[PDB]
């Protein structure tokens, strides 16, 4: 769960709500961080087998 | 890379859908196909 | 198609079958102080190592790494397809 600008805007308002179940929505600032923790260099060579 | 669609329903499968699909799948696959014919080293690998 | 750099990429399974090669080839000089200076020259190929660059500004087939085992090879083309006649 991305929470963004755009079309997901009618989505923002219950994002609150599916957190108290115990889960996490994301900002873009931390699907930034979680796309990029895929290019580290021992995950390089982990999709390299 | 994608696009926006929403109340396509699978009776309105429409020109923006087979479009939507193009962009998404059946020409993602060609850009990854593509990188791999201008490869020609097999010590580069490009993670998709 | 001399080049004036090649870049060696150290990529997959046999690419990190590559680099070591390239770690192995160690020579070793003691100075004139008597003492064995045993050191590390290789700190640009080490396990983490992903690509190493051969720079020769005239060209790499100038160079002389590059130059010899062109050489070798030429004059082994030509002495072998002047033995086979």
């Amino acid at each position: 769960w991305t929470r963004g600008t755009g079309l997901m805007s009618a989505n923002n308002i219950i994002a609150e709500g599916i957190e108290k179940l115990g889960v996490r929505t994301f900002s873009q600032k931390e699907m930034a961080f979680n796309i990029l923790g895929l290019l580290t260099p021992e995950i390089v060579q982990l999709c390299q087998e | 890379a994608a696009i926006p669609e929403n109340g396509n329903g699978l009776d309105n499968i429409d020109s923006k859908s087979e479009f939507a699909h193009r962009i998404m799948l059946t020409n993602l696959l060609r850009l990854l196909g593509a990188v791999k014919s201008k490869k020609t080293t097999d010590t580069r690998p490009a993670q998709c | 198609n001399n080049p004036n750099e090649l870049t060696i990429h150290f990529g997959g399974a046999k690419g990190r079958a590559i680099r070591d090669n390239y770690i192995g080839m160690m020579f070793e000089t003691i100075g004139e102080d008597g003492a064995l200076k045993s050191e590390k020259i290789f700190k640009d190929i080490d396990e983490t190592t992903t690509s190493y660059t051969f720079v020769s500004p005239t060209g790499l087939l100038s160079a002389t790494q590059f130059t010899q085992p062109a050489l070798t090879l030429m004059e082994k083309a030509a002495y072998e397809d002047i033995k086979s006649k």
